Formats: C-alpha cells, sequence, structure tokens
C-alpha cells in the first residue's frame, strides 16, 4: 500500500504556522502556480516572517507523501513538516517547541 | 595541522551514518543487514517450482475484473467495493515492466510476458473506490485468490498512477506493490489511511525512502534529499533484501558499466540525459571496470565509491548509492568542484573542472584533477606505498597539490620532512625526482627511517617541494 500524494492544488490556500500554542507565529500562502527553478509552487504570503526558524526566506514549497516541503529557491528542503492528520502539518525545532502548520480561519 | 581538503575527505567519509548504538532522529539505527531482515520480518515469499534453478514467475494486465474485484468482501473483510475497473494504459504497461525488470536485475527471478488477462502469477490492475491509499498489493503468504495481485487508485481526485514516468510517484508506486507481491513488507507497521501514521511510527531511523523504496518517509528525514523526484528502482535496503530472499544476481551487468552521463546500462534510471537530471539510484552491479560519470553537473559534487555509501550529485544530497558487495573502480566530476573518494580496490578518479578534491584510498590509483586548482589527499601511508604507488596523471606545479597534512606521522609525531637526493636512515627524508624527457617524476618518502621508501607517488608532470602540503 502507497500514501496518496496530495496534488498543490489540494493543499493550496491560507495556512498558518506557530510555535506550539506561543504567540509565535507566520501567515503564509501555498499557491498551485509551479516554480521551475525550485521543483515546485509558489509560497506567498509572510514568507519574511519564516526567518525566524530558517536561516534563509522560503519562497517555493511542495507536496510530500507524508508532508509539506518548504524550499530555497534551488530546490533543496529548508523545512519539512509531517503530516499528523488532515490538515495538520507538525515539526520538532532545534530546542525542544513545535512548529504547527494549520489552515487559516 | 589537518587542511580543509583533508577535512572534507575525512567528513564525507563519515557522512550518512548508520548502524550505530546509539538513537537516531529517537529510533534505533540499523545497518543495512538489520534493515533487510526488519523487511523481511513476515517471512513471506514464493517457492521456486520442481526443475527450476532460478525463480520464474509470469505476470499480465488484467482485461476485466477478477474475482477478488468483483466480491472483495469476500476476501478481505474491510473492503466491500473498489469502484470502477480499468486495465493498465500502454503506459503504464511499459513503465509496470520497468519496475519488474529492476526488481529481477538484482535478485534471481525470471519475469515471463503473459499477457493481458488473468493468467499470470502477478497481475496488475486499477480501481476507482481508494481504501486508504493510492494502491495496495498482497504478500505472497495469502490465498491463491489474491497471490501476486497489485492494485493502483484512478480516479478523478488522484492520477498520480496515470502516466508514470522515470522518477516520479507513479513510477515509484509501481516498484513499490511489484515488492509487496515479491514478499517485502514496509520496513515498519503502517498503512496508509489506517489511522495517522508517520515517521515517529518507524521501527528505525534509516526507514525513509533514501533506503527503502518500501518506506513511507521522506528521504528528508535522514538528511538526503532527492528535490522532489523518486527513485524508481529498489535502494540499498531494498536490494539487500530481496537478495536474502532469491539470491544475489551475478549475471547483471558484468560488462564494464558506466553510470549517469554516456550510460550503458539501458535503464533509465541509471542515466543522466541533460544538466537538469535529477538522479536517484542505488548501483547494482556483479563484475567489470565501471564508472561513476557525473562530468555533465556544475554543482559541486561528494562522490563516494564505497560499498554501502552515499553521494551527493547533481546538486542532490545522498542520492546516488552503491549496494552491499558492489565493487564500483572509477568516478568523474562534473565542471564544479567536487570531492572524489575512491575505495580499497585501484581507482581512476578525474575531477574535472573545478578545484576538486581526489582521495584515492587503498590501492595503486591514477588520479586525474583536469582543470583547475586539485588536490590529491592522503590520509594513510598504507594509501600509496613504494610497492603499489598511486599516479597522479596530469599534475601541475604551482597549481595542484599533494596533500599529506592529515598523516599521522605529521599530526600526531610532529615529523619533519628533510628533502634529499638519497636516504640515510632519517625518518622523513624524502626524495623529489623529476625527468624533463619522460615528464615523468615521483615523491619518495622513507617514514619509518630504515633508508627505504615506505610511501611513494608517481607523477606525470613536475611536483616541487612548495607543491606538497604537510
Ligand atoms: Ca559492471
Ligand atoms: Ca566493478
Ligand atoms: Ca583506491
Ligand atoms: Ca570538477
Ligand atoms: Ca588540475
Ligand atoms: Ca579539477
Ligand atoms: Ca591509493
Ligand atoms: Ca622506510
Ligand atoms: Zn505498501
Amino acid at each position: 500500500s502507497s500514501l496518496i500524494l496530495l496534488s498543490a492544488s489540494d493543499l493550496a490556500g491560507q495556512w498558518t504556522l506557530q510555535q506550539d500554542e506561543a504567540p509565535a507565529i507566520c501567515h503564509l500562502e501555498l499557491r498551485d502556480s509551479e516554480v521551475a527553478e525550485a521543483s515546485g509552487y509558489d509560497l506567498g504570503g509572510d514568507t519574511a516572517c519564516l526567518t525566524r526558524w530558517l536561516p534563509s526566506e522560503p519562497r517555493a514549497w511542495r507536496p510530500t507523501p507524508a508532508g509539506i516541503a518548504l524550499l530555497e529557491r534551488g530546490g533543496l528542503t529548508l523545512m519539512l513538516l509531517g503530516r499528523q492528520g488532515e490538515g495538520d502539518y507538525r515539526v520538532q525545532k532545534g530546542d525542544g517547541g513545535q512548529l504547527v502548520l494549520r489552515r487559516a480561519t | 595541522g589537518r587542511s580543509d581538503a583533508y577535512t572534507q575527505v575525512d567528513n564525507f567519509l563519515h557522512a550518512y551514518a548508520r548502524g550505530g548504538d546509539e538513537l537516531v532522529n529517537g529510533h534505533p539505527s540499523y545497518t543495512v543487514d538489520q534493515a533487510a531482515e526488519q523487511i523481511l520480518r513476515e517471512q513471506a515469499s514464493w517457492q521456486k517450482a520442481p526443475g527450476d534453478s532460478v525463480l520464474t514467475l509470469s505476470y499480465s494486465f488484467l482485461t476485466k475484473p477478477n474475482d477478488f474485484f468483483n466480491t472483495p468482501w469476500k476476501y478481505v473483510s474491510d473492503i466491500y467495493s473498489l469502484g470502477k475497473f480499468s486495465a493498465f494504459s500502454a503506459q503504464q504497461q511499459a513503465q509496470a515492466k520497468l519496475s519488474l525488470q529492476s526488481w529481477s536485475d538484482v535478485t534471481n527471478i525470471h519475469f515471463v510476458d503473459a499477457g493481458q488477462g488473468d493468467q499470470g502469477d502477478l497481475t496488475f490492475g486499477n480501481f476507482s473506490s481508494s481504501v486508504g491509499g493510492a494502491a495496495f498489493a498482497f504478500l505472497p503468504d495469502v490465498p491463491d485468490a489474491l497471490k501476486g495481485q497489485s492494485w493502483y487508485l484512478i480516479n478523478s481526485s488522484y492520477s498520480a498512477n496515470v502516466n508514470p514516468a522515470n522518477g516520479n510517484y507513479g513510477r515509484q508506486t509501481l516498484t513499490h506493490e511489484i515488492g509487496h507481491t515479491l514478499g517485502l513488507s514496509h520496513p515498519g507497521d503502517y498503512n496508509a489511511g489506517e489511522g495517522d501514521p508517520t515517521y515517529a511510527d518507524a521501527t528505525y531511523a534509516e526507514d525513509t525512502r533514501a533506503y527503502s523504496v518500501m518506506s513511507y518517509w521522506e528521504e528528508q528525514n535522514t538528511g538526503q534529499d532527492f528535490k522532489g523526484a523518486y527513485s524508481s528502482a529498489p535502494l540499498l535496503d531494498d536490494i539487500a533484501a530481496i537478495q536474502k530472499l532469491y539470491g544475489a544476481n551475478l549475471t547483471t551487468r558484468t560488462g564494464d558499466t558506466v553510470y549517469g552521463f554516456n550510460s550503458n546500462t539501458e535503464r533509465d534510471f541509471y542515466s543522466a540525459t541533460s544538466s537538469s537530471s535529477k538522479l536517484v539510484f542505488s548501483v547494482w552491479d556483479a563484475g567489470g571496470n565501471d564508472t561513476l560519470d557525473f562530468s555533465g553537473f556544475s554543482q559541486n559534487q561528494k562522490i563516494n565509491l564505497n560499498e554501502k555509501a552515499l553521494s551527493d550529485v547533481g546538486g542532490l544530497k545522498g542520492n546516488v548509492s552503491i549496494a552491499a558487495g558492489v565493487t564500483v573502480e572509477n568516478a568523474i566530476g562534473g565542471s564544479g568542484s567536487d570531492l572524489l573518494i575512491g575505495n580499497d580496490v585501484a581507482n581512476v578518479l578525474k575531477g574535472g573542472a573545478g578545484n576538486d578534491i581526489l582521495y584515492g584510498g587503498l590501492g595503486a590509483d591514477q588520479l586525474w584533477g583536469g582543470a583547475g586548482a586539485d588536490t590529491f589527499v592522503y590520509g594513510d601511508i598504507a594509501e600509496s606505498s613504494a610497492a603499489a604507488p598511486d599516479t597522479l596523471r596530469d599534475f601541475v606545479s604551482g597549481q595542484d597539490k599533494i596533500d599529506l597534512s592529515g598523516l599521522d606521522a605529521f599530526v600526531n609525531g610532529g615529523l619533519v620532512l628533510q628533502y634529499v637526493d638519497a636516504f640515510a636512515g632519517k625518518a622523513g627524508q624524502a626524495i623529489l625526482s623529476y625527468d624533463a624527457a619522460s615528464k615523468a617524476g615521483s615523491l619518495a618518502i622513507d617514514f619509518s627511517g630504515d633508508a627505504h621508501a615506505d610511501f611513494a607517488i608517481n607523477l606525470i608532470g613536475q611536483a616541487t617541494q612548495a607543491d606538497i602540503v604537510v
């Protein structure tokens, strides 16, 4: 058996990435428009906000069989958020925290 | 002290470590063999027919629903309907054959084309009503009514299986499900759509698709990155697992094989066709003088020729590997600044353009730096003994460097070299020779101090004292 690899259109929309239940949060926009250089799709919204957790600002993303990957211009993964459940992706922080990606509203 | 060049070599030789006693990503770390045993835990397998020296399995593409599809509930409790049935398209059939072939290439199995219908030991078909995932298959320990079957989801909401192709998810899905029909399980206990399994549910750290196409987890979980591509053929642990069941195929690619650019493998997944090719493969080769040709990429690459080692090729991370028991002899870098690490046998390493770092390792290696300022690294005198010295085939004084900085004698023993015309029983004495006529030269060193050279490097091109780093 194999996992369903969701399409960019299946996940496109407004999402928020925040640290646990803490105030630290960033508003993101996952688009389904292709970005050739990164072998992915456009990541819009407040991506600059992400530099609070990443070494550089990602402007692309792509679905993975069990998650969502935020990418640097060349296509390498800067952050992989694993699917915990429908519309719930997470990654453990370097220290001990957790970043949670959920749809907006 | 150790140069940056030496450190780069040492660091990559220890990259992607696995099998240690400490936990990795909250999981125990397994060796290739441990992973193989784990993947075979259900102990399911096909029995070779009486009179056959090699397991022979036929395959066919269903033309209509079989008994299982018509009444699933009679064979699998959970399933009541699989929706609309559809036969494999021409593209699906062609790709399925390539996946089947990738399995028979590494182990002793002879697949036989049984055409269109339900006569094959293994059968393929499409369904439209998901049962939790993109596809499914049965291990060979199930009743004959289900044995050898693999099913693939196709509907208006999921099209990944419609056009399988080299490097995409549809192609890996074929290889994966076929793996099940042959006897392989997921490396851990989980099933698509059943609960909400995650990498945390894995039994061992290396349960990622950087090591097994049977894995559900991303290669990034273990530090690799294929930029969205998926291995179309069996990976390191898959090869080890399947070979435990039907043995190693010692008839495969016994010629002088080239992988990557200018490949003669006639396998899409082992071949690169442009500077943008995303390569993802694990080399299974049973003999010959072989080469990993990555000359067509411009990115800085890190190539490791040791068995079971992973390499960073064409801009990806840990995307190329060599199966356990395989000996690959040569490597060709690209126009970027590359790190080329040889293995225990005599290797031909060519850096190409860029400032490359070459490390021959044991054996008498033929090293070509190519254009640019190249560095030839030595970490142990045994790597270029007087009895079997390496040969630097295109050395350019003032540009290239012979790096001995990591040698124990220097970093720990504090030995100081004394250039002379002949040894006189003093450790550290070295002889730099060069014949303008033949353009041949050599560096000979007596580390022990017994007046006999115990380290030597042959040269095609002159080297001076300034070209040697200690
Ligand atoms: Ca060969
Ligand atoms: Ca070989
Ligand atoms: Ca060698
Ligand atoms: Ca190069
Ligand atoms: Ca050079
Ligand atoms: Ca070079
Ligand atoms: Ca050597
Ligand atoms: Ca000696
Ligand atoms: Zn499976």
